[PDB]
């Protein structure tokens, strides 16, 4: 049989591969670079614009645009280059051969799915397509049918409660703290130690300091006092040129804004109170099963200690007879793709695809009809 | 039947009376009919006798007067030839096959009856001219 | 987005 | 109708499936007066007719299609009479040969008879296994196309004896000197020790299809066989129902634990190990496993597996047993660990030559890797047990495939094989009181084979009809593809099983619910047992079978965590264990999907070929010589498809008579006027009078074809005419003779 593609556009990373594989063939940043200087040599083989691992490699010469921000596609002429690169160069497969499965954050604009569909049928000419809510796939991946899922990538965060495969749409919370806003905060705070980062090609440096050095405090105000009093906490990192920077009590302040969005001036509650408020919107027969199955998902949940901090600060809110368990598997950065990999391989699913014969009759609005 | 016929039949009946009481058995009625020129089957004989049971067939006795209606009922060649041509097609019939069918099918006869009637009618090959044997047995 | 935010 | 007085009829009876009766008074359109063998009238009632009986000339004929009424009691009668009173153990049905196992040696296999069959045509002789072997051996010469003999039945039936004589025939008619017969026969004890099991209902059931390809050179001198095996039932290695066993080799091995060379295997008694205690039936009465062992080792040595490899094999099987005792402790609902210095694992690592800490790590964790990054992830105690049991099934299936390659090395010959004749030995259709995934697989395989058989028979009938110039539209083709599509096709019972293995928290209950949702009213062949939500019924070719859902999923599942293989491949103590794993999705495939593929390889092997079929039936459960239990034999005949074959044949024109032999038989009904010089026209006239509906017969160039029933009708009207003639003649001779006695009394 022709196996279907699974392509988790996410934001910031593209994860793609064939259904039934256990990890993606292709993981590269969803980034489009255009050169900004004047090219001076002649015969160089200059190229208009670079996608993904090229734009990461050459980044000092380029301006880097992310075409997706907060799970909304904001530039279609960029985005279509990224898909084109995914099918033809990175997987090296013509998408006209076999179906494609795509993933989206819940509750985002209705027109985004219509454009995805229109591009998949019109240009790539895919035989069939589907779009799937990311947080549903994280349950298929973690092997559960009852869960509440804190799914938090670059771009977007959301909670979806699912009980025995019935989703509870009235209780879906979405929040716009994400890896990109921890990164932009980490830029504005490193300036206190004098380091400065003003360009996209070095926003991509701060994004990697954040990945290696940062961690989340089990209780904030005592580590804030400790590392203000003892320098023992600070660690150092080599910039690309060989300059050494040093980061101290700062390196836990940026991931901790997930729990206090007040630090960047958002009103809304952190991920713990939105998780709990999402459980409270569910009806009381199921709350005990949601409290047991809290599933972390997506990359922004990778910070060391985010599991134990969640279990602490939800146990501070839940009734003390309940039992609270945070399930944070080590793969979790990929669990949305792994979940889409099993979903697309189920024989029961083969009916579910939006086939081209349906789309040509009903038009792109068919998604709202036949998808979730 | 006229008086002469009735007298001849009664006389024949009395020749078969082996007890002197002027009567025969049910089982002899057929025998008398055959003695009087009839050729009824055992089935036909039992039918005209009223399908008697073994006990009355062997010991119940009837006089000529009771026999007569039965004789009447019983009284009331090309098929015979085709019947013999069944067992042929050179106009002969094996003695073994005729013996087997007469002793094993239909109202089976004894081998001795068949030997008696067949004595002298088959040649050295063991073939019977059945048209001549038939004319002989029908006279 | 289209209103309440930049996307 | 013609249920007349002295029509015989069969009546159903509890003790012997049918009894003869005689219709004591004519039928007329509620209850019949029937004279029985036991008593002159006992009476039988007709429900909102009894099967009529064949005339005495037809019963005992060499070929069951020669019967005019084709149905269970007449078949059962012909096999019973031919077997019991004439001691003919071989009979023909259509193409099939039916071999009734006598449990007794017989003179019929001698070399003079071998000569008597050589060069004959098939119908020229009373049936014998040599007449199938000869038909194959000539067709291989007459045509390029290669040939197969397919042998089907229960394992008790004596399929091995059929294959033995089919090879002896090939050797003798080839005039060949070499020594293949001896070696192929000497392979049987190892193939039976590894591949053969004690089931609830049979001892030494064979749980795989064995294909022996007898190779011939360009001159049809023999060249020596290649052995293949298919359809092995891997799940038996790790699970048994009540009073089953797994493969004999484990019990033979455990019985030998006292022998000096097995000291280091540290074996127990057979109920000490988790992979053998589950059936609760360690001993078969009448077998010494301790002694069957020695015949296995002798068979190995005759095939020249060195003594070093024999101790390698038994080292691996002790490995598998000790592996199964390894008992995980749950750390957490989502993680497990093996406790410290756990003893079964110690002895397993000592046996297999691997570092204890690597096996202890990799059994309890699994490795994900993307090209850039890799994660070691813990697994549940359930998944740890499924992984261990998948590894044991993989070590076993490879060891089996390796032993068969050493057999092939001893049996191959260097000469270039020009063509071959295959002998396929396979199990029949299977049905038990409690009915489970092992049977579901066996019955699927038998559906595929019965489809091939129906293809073949239908094709040869279209050839025979075009030889005789009869329109093809009259032969109807009966097709079981709607049943195979219920199983193997997409959304079939297998596809929804594999789809349930990987959907989260799948269970046999929710599998059953998917079955009902998908098929229950939508399909003619799937039904739900009225009183349960945990079973389903498939109307198979031969019968309805009820399968119980409990525990397919645990049997269905293989995933070998590749890092556990990669630990074992690293072993350096002994040669064999690295040898096993010489050359992925292959590890990911479930047991059912492997079986489905192995069956496709089998069918594409047989489809390359011209089949010839044998069926073996077991006459009695107690091995009494030459006794024939109707109650057993009916079940064996249903399981071999002989009866549904005959039901399909009775729809056609079963009864085929040559014009001259017909004319010979029925001139008795023919007036001497009416016989012409033209035989074909004479019979066309007569029969068109005797049977007014032309739909009952066809006039082939050479033969009359009659539908089922009409030859019995002709025999009845012949007997009635012949009887009426005899009555007329004999009454005339009686009345003559007593008329002469009257003339004597007048004298
Ligand atoms: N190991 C890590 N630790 C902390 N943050 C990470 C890590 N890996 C990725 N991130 C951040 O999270 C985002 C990537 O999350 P991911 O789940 O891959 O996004 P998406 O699924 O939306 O494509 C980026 O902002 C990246 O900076
Ligand atoms: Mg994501």
């Amino acid at each position: 049989e022709t196996t279907a593609l699974v392509c988790d556009n996410g934001s910031g990373l593209v994860k793609a591969g064939f259904a039934g594989d256990d990890a993606p063939r292709a993981v590269f940043p969803s980034i489009v670079g255009r050169p900004r200087h004047q090219g001076v040599m002649v015969g160089m083989g200059q190229k208009d614009s670079y996608v993904g691992d090229e734009a990461q490699s050459k980044r000092g010469i380029l301006t880097l645009k992310y075409p997706i921000e907060h799970g909304i596609i904001t530039n279609w002429d960029d985005m279509e280059k990224i898909w084109h690169h995914t099918f033809y160069n990175e997987l090296r497969v013509a998408p006209e051969e076999h179906p494609t499965l795509l993933t989206e954050a819940p509750l985002n604009p209705k027109a985004n799915r219509e454009k995805m569909t229109q591009i998949m049928f019109e240009t790539f000419n895919v035989p069939a397509m589907y779009v799937a809510i990311q947080a549903v796939l994280s349950l298929y991946a973690s092997g559960r049918t009852t869960g509440i899922v804190l799914d938090s990538g670059d771009g977007v965060t959301h909670n979806v409660p699912i009980y025995e495969g019935y989703a509870l749409p009235h209780a879906i919370m979405r929040l716009d703290l994400a890896g990109r806003d921890l990164t932009d905060y980490l830029m504005k705070i490193l300036t206190e130690r004098g380091y400065s980062f003003v360009t996209t090609a070095e926003r991509e440096i701060v994004r990697d300091i954040k990945e290696k050095l940062c961690y989340v405090a089990l209780d904030f105000e005592n580590e804030m006092a400790t590392a203000a009093s003892s320098s023992s906490l600070e660690k150092s990192y080599e910039l690309p040129d060989g300059q050494v920077i040093t980061i101290g009590n700062e390196r836990f302040r940026c991931p901790e804004t997930l729990f206090q969005p007040s630090f960047i001036g958002m009103e809304s509650a952190g991920i713990h109170e939105t998780t709990y408020n999402s459980i409270m919107k569910c009806d009381i027969d199921i709350r005990k099963d949601l409290y047991a199955n809290n599933v972390m998902s997506g990359g922004t949940t990778m910070y060391p200690g985010i599991a134990d901090r969640m279990q602490k600060e939800i146990t501070a809110l839940a009734p003390s007879t309940m039992k609270i368990k945070i399930i944070a598997p080590p793969e979790r950065k990929y669990s949305v793709w792994i979940g889409g990999s099993i979903l697309a391989s189920l024989s029961t699913f083969q009916q579910m695809w939006i086939t081209k014969q349906e789309y040509d009759e009903a038009g792109p609005s068919i998604v709202h009809r036949k998808c979730f | 039947f006229n008086k002469d016929q009735l007298e001849e039949f009664k006389e024949a009946f009395e020749l078969f009376d082996r007890v002197g009481d002027g009567k025969i058995l049910y089982s002899q009625c057929g025998d008398v009919m055959r003695a009087l020129g009839q050729n009824p089957t055992n089935a036909e004989v039992l039918k005209v006798l009223g399908n008697p049971k073994s006990d009355e067939l062997k010991s119940r006795r009837v006089d000529f007067e009771t026999f007569l209606p039965m004789l009447q009922a019983v009284a009331k060649y090309e098929d015979y030839l085709e019947g013999f041509r069944v067992f042929d097609g050179n106009g002969k019939v094996m003695g073994a096959e005729l013996r087997h069918v007469l002793t094993t099918l239909g109202e089976k006869m004894t081998e001795e009856e068949v030997e008696t009637v067949l004595a002298g009618h088959e040649d050295s090959n063991g073939c019977i001219n059945y048209e001549a044997f038939l004319k002989h047995i029908l006279s | 987005w289209x209103a309440x935010c930049p996307a | 109708e013609l249920y007349t007085k002295y029509a015989r009829v069969w009546i159903p009876d509890p003790e012997e499936v049918w009894k003869s009766a005689e219709l004591l008074k004519d039928y007329k359109p509620k209850v019949l007066q029937l004279r029985l063998e036991e008593g002159k009238d006992l009476e039988y009632c007709l429900d909102p007719l009894p099967p009529l009986r064949n005339p005495d000339i037809l019963v005992g004929e060499n070929d069951l299609t020669a019967l005019s009424y084709l149905h269970e009691p007449a078949v059962l009668h012909n096999l019973k009479v031919r077997f019991i009173d004439s001691k003919l153990i071989y009979t023909y049905c259509g193409i099939v040969l039916v071999a009734i196992n006598p449990y007794e040696q017989l003179p019929i296999y001698g070399e003079d008879i071998i000569n008597a069959y050589s060069g004959q045509n098939m119908g020229d002789m009373d049936p014998h296994i040599f007449a199938v072997a000869e038909e194959a051996y000539k067709q291989m010469a007459r045509d390029e196309r290669n040939q197969s003999i397919i042998v089907s039945g229960e394992s008790g039936a004596g399929k091995t004896v059929s294959a033995k004589y089919a090879m002896r025939y090939f050797a003798t008619v080839s005039g060949s000197a070499a020594n293949v017969e001896e070696k192929v026969l000497a392979s049987n004890p190892i193939m039976e020790s590894i591949g053969n099991a004690k089931t609830t209902r049979n001892d030494n059931s064979s749980r795989f299809g064995k294909y022996i390809e007898i190779g011939f050179d360009k001159r049809y001198r023999i060249i020596g066989a290649n052995m293949r095996t298919y359809l092995l039932e891997k799940s038996r290695v790790v699970f048994q129902a009540e009073e089953e066993r797994n493969y004999h080799i484990f019990y033979q091995l455990c019985a030998s634990a006292a022998l000096p060379e097995f000291k280091t295997l540290r074996l127990g008694n057979a109920n000490y190990f988790h992979y053998t205690k589950q059936g609760g039936s360690p001993v078969i009465d009448g077998i010494d496993d301790a002694k069957e062992m020695v015949n296995t080792r002798q068979a190995c040595t005759l095939l020249g597996i060195s003594d070093s490899y024999q101790m390698g094999i038994f080292r691996i099987l002790a490995g598998i047993l000790h592996l199964g005792n390894v008992e995980f402790a749950s750390r957490d609902s989502d993680s497990c660990a093996i406790p410290p210095k756990h003893d079964p694992l110690t002895i397993f690592c000592d046996l297999m030559g691997v570092d204890y800490e690597e096996m202890a790590h990799w059994l309890c964790h699994r490795k994900l890797a993307t090209a850039t990054e890799t994660y070691i992830k813990p697994i549940s105690k359930l998944h740890a047990i499924n992984a261990r049991d998948a590894l044991a099934k993989h070590i076993y299936a490879n060891l089996f495939n390796w032993i068969v390659d050493h057999v092939n090395k001893a049996l191959h010959s260097t000469v270039k094989q020009h063509s071959f004749i295959g002998v396929l030995d396979i199990y029949g259709f299977e049905t038990f009181e409690i009915n489970s995934f092992e049977q579901f697989c066996i019955n699927y395989a038998n559906e595929k084979l019965q489809q091939q058989f129906n293809m073949h028979v239908f094709k040869l009938e279209q050839e025979e009809y075009m030889k005789e110039q009869i329109p093809w539209t009259l032969i109807d083709f009966y097709d079981n593809q709607p049943c195979i599509n219920l199983i193997e096709a997409k959304m079939g019972v297998l596809d929804l099983l594999d789809e349930e293995c990987k959907m989260p928290k799948g269970s046999d209950d929710t599998w059953a619910q998917k079955l009902y949702n998908t098929h229950l009213n939508k399909c003619a062949l799937f039904e739900k047992p009225r009183l349960s939500n945990k079973a389903f019924i498939i109307k198979h070719f031969a019968d309805k079978v009820e399968y119980q859902c409990e525990g397919f999923l645990e049997k269905n599942k293989d995933t070998v965590y590749e890092e556990q293989i990669k630990v074992l491949k690293s072993s350096k103590k002994f040669k064999l264990l690295p040898e096993l794993f010489q050359d992925s999705k292959e590890h990911k495939k479930t047991v059912g999907h492997q079986f489905r593929n192995s069956l496709h390889l089998l069918m594409e092997t047989l489809n390359a070929t011209t089949p010839h079929y044998v069926r073996c039936i077991k006459p009695n459960d107690f091995k009494f010589p030459f006794t024939f239990d109707e109650k057993r034999a009916v079940q064996q005949l249903r399981a071999c498809g002989v009866l549904e074959t005959i039901r399909i044949s009775a729809a056609g024109f079963p009864s085929r008579w040559t014009y001259q032999e017909f004319f010979s038989r029925y001139r008795v009904l023919m007036k001497q006027k009416d016989v012409l010089s033209d035989r074909k026209q004479t019979c066309k006239n007569v029969l068109e009078k005797l049977i007014l509906d032309k739909d009952k017969y066809q006039f082939g160039k050479t033969k009359i074809f009659f539908r089922a029933g009409q030859v019995a009708y002709l025999e009845k009207i012949r007997a009635d005419k012949l009887r009426a003639a005899c009555i007329r003649i004999q009454k005339t001779i009686r009345g003559w003779l007593m008329r002469k006695k009257y003339m004597r009394m007048r004298r």
